[PDB]
RNA sequence: AGACCUGAGUGUGGCAGGACUACCCGCCGAACUUAAGCAUAUUACUCAGCGGAGGAAAAGAAAACAACCGUGAUUCUCUCAGUGAGCGGCGAGCGAAGAGGGAACGAACUCGUUGCCGAAUCGGGUCUUACAAGGCCUUGAGUUGUGGCACAAAUAUCAUUU
RNA sequence: AAAGAAGGUGUUAGCCCAUUGAGCCAUAAACCUGAGCGCCUCAUGAACAAGCGAGUAGCACUGUUUGGGAAUGCA
RNA sequence: ACACGAGUUGUUCGGAAACUGAGCACAACGUUAUAUCGUUUUGUUAGGAAAGUGAAGGUGGUCG
RNA sequence: AAUUACCGAAUCUUUGAACGCAAACGGCGCAUGGGAGAAGCUCGUGUCAUCCCCGUGCAUGCCAUACUCAGUGUCGA
């Protein structure tokens, strides 16, 4: 090349190929079905969810402690043909991850607890 | 033979010299003296001992004779058992061929 | 009760058994709730013959995709381009070693003196 | 107080369930050997420190 | 033949030819980094004769060490006890830096199979040693009767074990008479030998 | 313009890293103790420290021992020999080798050089059930030398079809 | 009883039980067998005057190591 | 205390994402028998080609 | 479809040499592929902006390798 006009020599830019894209390296199936069932574990059926149900509008259950709120009302949706409004998550001192699930006033709470049933 | 045939060799170091023992092989003068190839007296029994320099003729000649006593007792199996290739077994000898366990190969 | 055996399973497609897993994942998930409500000892305890099943769907589905991708490599000249999960695994110093195509080499020289002078059977009288 | 990281949070939720007593049917088994626990912690005797 | 030029052209290392060209060697050599790959040997003649070949699989490196004595590490040089173990200047290593440049290279270069090395060139300061690895994963290198021994795993750091020829020069494998009976094969090996309390059994 | 040499950047295919560490290989390396004190010496070329393999490691195929009527790679054992060896404030103390009886043992080979040949080589493709010690193809390495043949167990080189 | 064997069983077991033999059955490769045995392919055994390892060895000084002492080995 | 059952809800609060300070020491380089060692903010790594960002323009589907 | 023993087929969370970058953070990337998507657009279906999940590639050194370069290194037109 020529005409440095800097007091350094800085690398040139050579031309750079894009790296290939392998098959594959998991051999394994993954239903995406089967997919919020882990989820969503199983609600609470305590004395301050029972409130809950009846009074605001919300449901109770312990999710998984890994998930966020916005995949929680994801799977409130494919699950339980409901629409979260809202979701307060919360990991208990038990370990586990217990989420507050207001429901969006079109879908009646007690209507979903029954057909869950509990 | 379980263990292969070895010369007989002196001992050194005048307390020793009235001795004999068995030695490493038989050298390349001693088997060309019995007529027989150093690198095939391998494959038929025999130690071969390249350093060993036969410095008199009665040791030498004990140890040819130790190798005409061998070839003698010597069966030889063929290669293939139908086409015999050259002085071999003759399959009423690859039959009643038998081994020792005499611990020196004597 | 309800119970895959193996045997009619692995009969299905892999569309019917994903369609089976999720038929148990949801009968697997709804028993959760009455594990935490009550729940009567006959009805909740076919928490373990479902749990069971779909390891059985799940060990078809997966041994039938490892069965389908090792006969995808092995086919032909593509056997660079294999996943390390379907290669041999063996121990790691096994896979570094020299295989017996290999170290079974010689020289020409160590070729004509095993044919030149061959070790004899032999016996002694 | 307030702050804690999560994998001591996660430490300290195990250490509350398992700071369970032996439940009675474990007494009734036939080559028992469990008669209480043994590592009953209480937070005033022992301290973890995590 | 070719080879008796070059190997008595390198017998001459203090005519005036041969001092002018490890002049500019020793210059350009002190610029470079400790360790240098080079495509091909700056003695081929003493490379293939060491076990070089212009294979696939072959490689050499030009490893720098430090000359001099050791100083021993103690701090500040205050050593205690006996007045014998009391030096820190005039103390010496028991290797010699050519071993100790194959380890250097070897250590730094995990995957790669070092065979012996040789002397190259010398600075008031430094010495050079190119050092022949060899890939042991090369397929040349695998399928070759003559090289394919140093893919089997016991000669995985044949420098570190002192298994190289300056590696056998410092243990005194050099000597097997009665100049080197305290030494076979090891110190350790004739130490544990002859100092054993062996307890025959019916005695 | 292009080449060669010496260096870069990415793509692709691989490998090293930690564990164990009883034994084993390389280094590093004490002191208490003993000498009725103590500094050489001893403990000990041991503990601790650092690095590295294996199912063993290391050694091993004479620049060997001997001084014989000679022996014949290494390793190990008993013995040599606690030595009319030797080392040592010749103090305390330390300390072998050759020979001989054995164990094992199909035990030997490969480069470099020299001489004669000179890419006959290696890797990648691909075709034969085949990542063939096979064909066929490749400037891709390589002539700054890969390979073959002969060199004391030798009687030598090429043909070829039996 | 070719079985006495040594464990169990409510109390000291050859006989209550398990055991304690000849042998039967089934085997991924590898291992072993006229270097097992065919076929294809591929190699090839036997016949018909030159030199051999150079910052190397040695030597000197120093350091260490050794039974190795006008210096055993090493640096 | 003991047994049993519960109890911690966040777009904005504290932290992180996302600052720099006293300092640390990864890469690179040197050293060391040995990296488990040193240098590494006085504007600032490394004998030291560590910028993969792109002004303006050329090429040809879109908005006045 | 008992149960037990054995083993060939699999599963194998978060880590750790720990290796995309960090770390008393269940944190954050750059390419790439898949997903879900109640706003839009579409003639309720499709499609789907951010947001949000999931897979894979990416530490560093080195060996081999098949393209883009640097050099008042030596040439050469
Ligand atoms: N009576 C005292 C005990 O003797 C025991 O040892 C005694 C023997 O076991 C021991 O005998 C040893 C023998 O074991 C060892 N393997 C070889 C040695 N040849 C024997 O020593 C024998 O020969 C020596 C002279 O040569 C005699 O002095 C000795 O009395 C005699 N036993 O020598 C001791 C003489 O009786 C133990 N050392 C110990 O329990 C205790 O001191
Ligand atoms: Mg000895
Ligand atoms: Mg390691
Ligand atoms: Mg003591
Ligand atoms: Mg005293
Ligand atoms: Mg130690
Ligand atoms: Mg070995
Ligand atoms: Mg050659
Ligand atoms: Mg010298
Ligand atoms: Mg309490
Ligand atoms: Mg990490």
């Amino acid at each position: 090349a020529k005409s440095y006009t800097r007091p350094q020599f800085r690398r040139p830019h050579t031309y750079r190929k894009p790296a290939m894209a392998k098959p594959s390296n998991r051999v394994t199936v993954e239903s995406k079905d089967i997919a919020a069932f882990s989820v969503i574990r199983y609600p609470l059926t305590t004395d301050k969810a029972m409130k809950k149900i009846e009074e605001n509008n919300t449901l109770t259950f312990i999710v998984d402690s890994r998930a966020n709120k916005t995949e929680i009302k994801k799977a409130m949706r494919k699950l339980y043909q409901v629409k979260a409004v809202k979701v307060n998550t919360l990991i208990r001192p038990d370990g586990l991850k217990k989420a507050y699930i207001r429901l969006s006033a079109a879908h009646d709470a007690l209507d979903t607890a029954n057909k869950i049933g509990l | 033979p379980l263990k292969a045939l070895r010369p007989q060799v002196n001992c050194p170091t005048v307390r020793h010299n009235m001795k004999r023992r068995l030695g490493r092989g038989f050298s390349p003068a001693e088997l060309k003296a019995a007529g027989l190839n150093p690198q095939y007296a391998a494959t038929i029994g025999i130690r071969v001992d390249s350093r060993r320099k036969n410095k008199s003729e009665e040791g030498m000649n004990v140890n040819v004779q130790r190798l005409k006593t061998y070839m003698s007792k010597l069966v030889l199996f063929p290669m293939n058992h139908k086409k015999v290739q050259k002085g071999e077994a003759s399959e009423e000898e690859v039959k009643a061929a038998t081994q020792d366990r005499s611990r020196f190969g004597d | 009760s309800h119970h895959m055996k193996i045997k009619d399973l692995r009969e299905k497609s892999k569309d019917d058994l994903l369609k089976t897993l999720t038929e148990y994942k949801k009968e697997l998930s709804q028993l959760r709730v009455v594990q935490q409500t009550g729940g009567a000892e006959t009805r909740l305890g076919r928490i373990r013959p479902i749990r069971k099943s779909i390891a059985r769907i799940l060990t078809v589905l997966n041994q039938n995709e490892r069965s389908n991708l090792k006969m995808f490599y092995a086919d032909r000249k593509l056997r660079c381009k294999t996943p390390k999960v379907l290669r041999a695994k063996l121990t790691h110093r096994r896979r570094l070693a020299l295989k017996e195509n290999e170290k079974n080499r010689k020289t020409s020289r160590q070729m004509r003196q095993a044919h030149k002078f061959p070790k004899r059977v032999y016996a002694v009288k | 107080g307030r702050f804690k990281p999560l994998a001591v949070k996660k430490k300290y939720a195990k250490k509350m369930n398992q700071n369970k007593p032996v439940p009675y049917w474990i007494r009734l088994r036939t080559g028992n050997r469990i008669k209480w626990n043994e590592k009953r912690r209480h937070w005033r005797r022992t301290k973890l420190n995590y | 033949g070719a080879f008796m030029y070059l190997n008595e052209l390198w017998k001459k290392k203090s005519s005036d030819v041969m001092r002018f060209i490890q002049r500019i060697r020793s210059w350009e050599f002190r610029h470079q980094h400790t360790v240098v790959r080079l495509r091909r040997p700056t003695r081929p003649e003493k490379a293939r004769m060491l076990g070089y070949k212009t294979k696939q699989g072959f490689c050499v490196f030009r490893v720098r060490v430090r000359r001099g004595g050791r100083k021993r590490p103690v701090h500040k040089g205050i050593t205690y006890g006996k007045p014998k173990t009391s030096g820190v200047l005039g103390m010496k290593l028991n290797k010699n830096n050519q071993a100790v440049a194959e380890q250097r290279l070897g250590k730094r270069f995990g995957n790669l199979r070092v065979l012996n090395s040789y002397w190259v060139n010398m600075d008031s300061t430094f010495k050079w040693y190119e050092v022949i690895a060899v890939d042991p994963m090369c397929k040349t290198i695998r399928r070759d009767p003559r090289i394919n021994w140093i893919v089997n795993s016991v000669h995985k750091h044949r420098e570190q074990r002192g298994l190289t020829s300056a590696g056998r020069k410092h243990r005194g494998l050099r000597h097997k008479g009665h100049k080197a009976s305290k030494l076979r094969p090891s110190y350790r090996a004739a130490w544990r030998r002859n100092n054993r309390i062996v307890f025959l059994r019916k005695r």
